[PDB]
């Protein structure tokens, strides 16, 4: 889905 | 530890890595989020082992290092059978403790509603018997988000900018408040998020991200069916998670006898921010029942  | 290999169940090679304890007592069984995650952000739970519990993990189908079956297998139910043939073709008819973690928890509930004659006991971590719900309560951790991230998921969300730099400015903001609230995150949580955006099933089933759930199983709620469950049930969600106490609530009215455990200052992963209490808290429940 992310984080970074 | 850990042998790893590769089982063909229904049809499809699925991944699976099983951590055997010295002297066992208990074999659990894990399913890991997403959907289209990977077992791999679970991993903190092989610390078990050290308590007499075998942990059994596995990339459902279509995620982590398993094949993906046809579209049309995205689904719930499909994932119940895929489970249980995994555990019979790896375990034959003995019992097993079971253990969800928020998909992987409405996937536990499901499945304890058709098998749980194969199971000792009934664990679920920030999962829930109903996405609706779980929508609705995410909504209002939106609301209570500072006004540009709030106006960012709103505007860059309803217009599908999901890629827009304010709009992942505020789908961090709110990870690093619900879904995980310490600093450092473990490399195995973030080989299971790049597994999720890599993969076809999280952006199938489950939608853009944790809190936008616009998949297949929008719609799905088991809440009714969920009561039929009868065996021993431990229920545990964060203070902060992202699927609040509340959706946990409504699973722990409905199973008899379950015990509900609210972890203060964590929210979603809680085995990575209270990876001590959560293990013990998990291990205890499971040799209190064997
Ligand atoms: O992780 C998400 O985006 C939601 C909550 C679990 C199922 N889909």
């Amino acid at each position: 889905p992310l984080g970074g | 530890e850990c042998i790893e290999n590769y089982a063909k169940v229904n049809g499809i090679y699925i991944y699976y890595k099983l951590c055997k304890a010295p002297e066992e007592k208990a074999k659990l069984m894990t399913m890991h989020g997403g959907p289209g995650m990977s077992h791999d952000y679970l991993l903190s739970l092989r610390d078990m082992t050290k308590e007499g519990i075998t942990v059994l993990f596995y990339d459902q189908f279509g995620c982590g290092r398993s094949e993906e079956p046809d579209q049309s297998k995205f689904t719930i139910d499909y994932g119940v059978e895929e489970a249980e043939a995994l555990r019979s073709k790896l375990f034959g008819n003995e019992k097993v403790f079971l253990m969800g973690s928020s998909y992987g928890g409405a996937l536990a509930l499901a499945y304890a509603v058709k098998y749980q004659d194969h199971l000792k006991g009934l664990i679920v971590s920030g999962g829930l018997s109903s996405v609706p719900l779980t929508v609705k309560e995410m909504n209002r951790l939106i609301d209570e988000l500072p006004a540009k991230y709030r106006d960012a998921i709103k505007k860059y969300g309803s217009s599908g900018s999901y890629e827009n730099p304010e709009y992942q400015e505020a789908v961090n903001y709110f990870y690093h408040q619900h879904l995980l609230r310490s600093e450092d995150w473990p490399p195995e949580v973030l080989k299971s998020l790049e597994y999720a955006e890599r993969r076809n099933v999280y952006r199938i089933m489950n939608g853009p991200n944790q809190f936008t759930i616009t998949g297949t199983i929008k719609d799905w709620d088991i809440t009714d069916k969920i009561s039929a469950i009868k065996i021993p049930t431990l229920i545990t969600v964060g203070e902060y998670d992202e699927v609040t106490p509340n959706v946990a609530r409504v699973i722990h009215e409905k199973i008899a006898g379950s015990e509900l455990h609210v972890f203060r200052d964590c929210s979603h992963l809680t085995m990575w921010e209270d990876r001590e209490g959560y293990n013990k808290l998990l291990s205890d429940f499971i040799l209190k029942h064997l």
